[PDB]
């Protein structure tokens, strides 16, 4: 199939808490185009939801992305609220660097802690 | 009488000379880091997105040149009085 003008993804990106504990951090943050600010506010940390819309030219490249998040802050009143928004948009690009920036500076919420030695559970007989 | 020199231009006058100049290289160096963190993480981001000149090598010329050969009118220009003076055999 060669249809490419017909093809998308629409990906929710799992929210990713990522920490802000220096100044360096929180200028890279300032520093990243897509992310804005819309409540002036003290954050230590941040938690990204995304939805990631990505639509293919070709096989390895992308017509367009696009990007489009609440950023959200659990104050110490422990109420969660947006202090600001992802709103990436771009071309022809070969990734998206909302989910890249997360990936590598953040962790994403429950994260799997796999067991040094897997538990076999059952038998070849039962199962 | 022995001579003390102070040359060492207002210096004394410092208060806690260590501790300031450990707060300058402290800013200075949180001023890089955070300069450096922001270039790297700007170029990592043009690199995913984007996604990822032909200099010649030189090579020896070993041209066994004879003397260079100067033209006949600056030839002359040297030694103009010699024309046909001296028996080349």
């Amino acid at each position: 199939y060669n249809d490419y003008c017909n093809t998308f993804q629409k990906v929710t990106e799992t929210p990713v808490q990522v920490a802000f504990k220096s100044a360096k951090d929180l200028a890279v943050l300032r520093s990243k185009e897509w992310f804005h600010l819309e409540k002036d506010v003290q954050f230590d940390v941040l938690t990204f939801r995304c939805e990631s819309t990505y639509k293919f030219k070709s096989a390895n490249v992308y017509s367009s992305i696009k990007t489009t998040g609440q950023v959200l802050l659990e104050l110490p009143t422990k109420e969660v609220i947006q202090v600001g928004s992802v709103d990436y948009e771009a071309g022809t690009s070969y990734g998206n660097p909302v989910t890249d920036y997360l990936s590598r500076n953040g962790k994403t919420i429950e994260e799997s802690v796999i067991f040094e030695n897997a538990i076999p559970l059952s038998s070849g007989e039962e199962l | 009488e022995p001579v003390m020199a102070d040359l060492n231009g207002g210096l004394q006058f410092i208060d806690n000379l260590k501790d300031f100049t450990s707060k300058l290289r402290t800013d200075l160096l949180e001023t890089a880091d955070i300069r450096r963190a922001v270039s790297i993480e700007s170029a990592i981001e043009q690199k995913v997105v984007n996604g990822d000149k032909v200099m010649v090598e030189p090579r020896a010329n070993m041209k066994f040149d004879f003397p260079t050969l100067k033209s006949y009118d600056e030839i002359k220009q040297i030694a103009p009085e010699l024309e046909g003076m001296l028996d080349l055999e």
